[PDB]
RNA sequence: UCCGGCUCUACCUGGCUGGAGGGCAGUGAGAAAAUGUUGUGGUUAGCGGAAAUGGCUUGGGAUGGCCUGCCGUAGACGGUGAGAGCCCGGUACGUGAAAACCCGACGUCUGUCUUGAUGGUGUUCCCGAGUAGCAGCGGGCCCGUGGAAUCUGCUGUGAAUCUGCCGGGACCACCCGGUAAGCCUGAAUACUUCCCAGUGACCGAUAGCGGAUUAGUACCGUGAGGGAAUGGUGAAAAGUACCCCGGGAGGGGAGUGAAAGAGUACCUGAAACCGUGCGCUUACAAUCCGUCAGAGCCCUCGACGUGUCGUGGGGUGAUGGCGUGCCU
RNA sequence: GGCGUCUGGGGGGAACGCGGGGAAGUGAAACAUCUCAGUACCCGUAGGAAGAGAAAACAAAAUGUGAUUCCGUGAGUAGUGG
């Protein structure tokens, strides 16, 4: 197994948490994680890119002039693509880039990411980021400074820890997430991961059975 | 807009940094103010005067209102519920201005 | 549950109809309006909102760099004289509605039940008629008339009321299911002229709406209708006072500006195109216009020795050889 | 029919809806059936949604389901088709 020592904002130690090998000592698959984060960011991408074809452009209904006699090129609409002001032939249209990634692939990428972090000793666990009902970004900053000197941090906490979330929210290199929303992209963008104990055990109890 | 006509200010950004003056004019549509002794342009007129030196406006963000004791301040707003008047104050000393 | 009056008439006994306790619902499809009181319920204005005049340096200017601090439920986005969490609008967060409107809640109020239901026994009546069904012609169903059901329009014909009728893909029997020809019915669903807040591995002025600009304008057409082009000075107009040439335009000095190689013809300012100046070349020559060799001239870089030589580089090109554009 | 009075309508609106009417270019390497397509277009009508809707339904012998609508499948299948 691999043990993570729970910490406290007082620098104390509430105890320890076991990390299962099936979730934290799996071999990482770079190509898998690449595919998974690629799909993530593709789903993030909204295809809000559109253009007008020669049919959607205003006008261009009538032939500008006689087919023959003028010495001009043949035309059928002023909004044809070669025309300035004309339609876009093969241009962006709205499209959804969301890849239909398999669940096992997603989960395995997540586990590989967390396993890399655990092997390199970048997973920390804590009871709570700060004490009760007084969001203190000072306190959270100092605490995370004890836990890690890194810029990029992923804080995994329940949806009910509004106090800790808010306290650690405005920090620049911090990304807050819920364990039920854990993802390869955020875990890999993080240089360190910091669970709350309830959040960690929630991830454990969800991914065990 | 936290800086009014007649208010005394201190320029904090600009060529005239460190200079004080009365806000002679305020342009909220422009978020500018016109202060005595700063942003001194040399205007050409087609007249006696000729190259006459006058004051130009300046962005209100480049000025700070001065405290009672001669220190800059960001400007805050209490509420005088004893008269229902939202009044200005300094962030430094809390005194009205 | 109670009372009263009728219950043809008074008399005993069987139904109805008013009043009263109470339920049951309600502005709903299920009947309909009005009425108030009232919700830190909402929308339609907004307000507050922390933290650097920090030092040094560069700079026209600091929002740059280096170093100091500080806030952070606020490091979102913009602006400000150049990449600003701490200058500004603001943000997180929290507050705020007199009035109107919309959601509620409470009730007045309205309706209904309230003389009521309960559970049983055997015959007659009823259970949606020009309907169903049938035929003819058609439509549409996966089904293009096919063996063609179901559904459906028109025209004719035209029944049965429950042991009745319809459907179960011709049809018949059995069985099953259902109970047409009468009505209503929210939600899940589709859409966005318009309004608000936001986002973009969307365009960024020949793009993106036709329309960043006078835009459905100018303009064209009798008309329906068609349908453009036109963005950027600068940080701030500080938009060049004044003198000189000039009729003016335009310019030169001077000035502003950090910069006028930013002068309302203005950011950068390519090419085609047009010039001017310098070098070389060319007026006995037959030229896909160049290539290869190359005289001479000019320039340049090095060396030595002092101008000839080189591991040279370039521009020109006398002259000779070769040489029939690109695309389709 | 006339007179009077009262209540209402009339027209507009980008899209969506319901009911009706209903092409042709095209494709079939021709073309008429067929397709395009019940599209475009038109008409009449609305409502904020509409329509449909409470079985004269499905089903198949399962003690079956139990209004309607919509989505996905069933399935480009069964079938239909010069």
């Amino acid at each position: 197994t691999l043990k993570v020592d729970v910490k406290t904002p007082a620098g104390k130690t509430d105890g320890s948490v076991e990390l299962p090998a099936e979730l934290f000592d799996v071999e990482p698959n770079i190509a898998l994680m690449h595919q998974v984060v690629t799909a993530q960011l593709a789903a993030k991408r909204q295809g809000t890119h559109s253009t007008k074809t020669r049919g959607e452009v205003s006008g261009g209904g009538k032939k500008p002039y006689r087919q023959k006699g003028t010495g001009r090129a043949r035309q059928g609409s002023t909004r044809a693509p070669q025309f300035t002001g004309g339609g876009t032939v093969h241009g962006p249209k709205p499209r959804d880039y969301s890849q239909r990634t398999p669940k096992k692939m997603i989960a395995a990428a997540l586990r590989g990411a967390l396993s890399d972090r655990a092997r390199n000793d970048r997973i920390h666990a804590v009871t709570e980021l700060v004490e009760g009902q007084t969001p203190s970004t000072k306190s959270a900053k100092t605490f995370l400074g004890t836990l890690t000197e890194n810029k990029k941090v992923l804080v995994v906490i329940g949806r009910t820890d509004e106090v800790g979330a808010k306290s650690v929210r405005n920090l620049p290199g911090v990304h807050v997430i819920s364990p039920d929303q854990l993802n390869t992209y955020d875990v890999l963008n993080a240089d360190d991961v910091v669970f709350s104990v309830e959040a960690l055990n929630a991830y454990i109890s969800a991914n065990s059975k | 807009m936290k800086v009014h006509k007649g208010d005394t200010v201190l320029v904090i950004s600009g060529k005239d940094k460190g200079a004080k003056g009365k806000v002679l004019v305020a342009y909220p549509d422009r978020n500018k103010v016109l202060v005595e002794g700063v942003n001194r342009i040399k205007k050409h007129t087609a007249v006696s005067g000729g190259i006459v030196t006058q004051e130009a406006p300046i962005h209100v963000s480049n000025v700070m209102v001065v405290d009672s004791d001669g220190k800059p301040t960001r400007v805050g707003y209490r509420i005088d519920d004893e008269t229902g008047k939202k009044v200005r104050i300094a962030k430094t000393n809390g005194k009205d201005i």
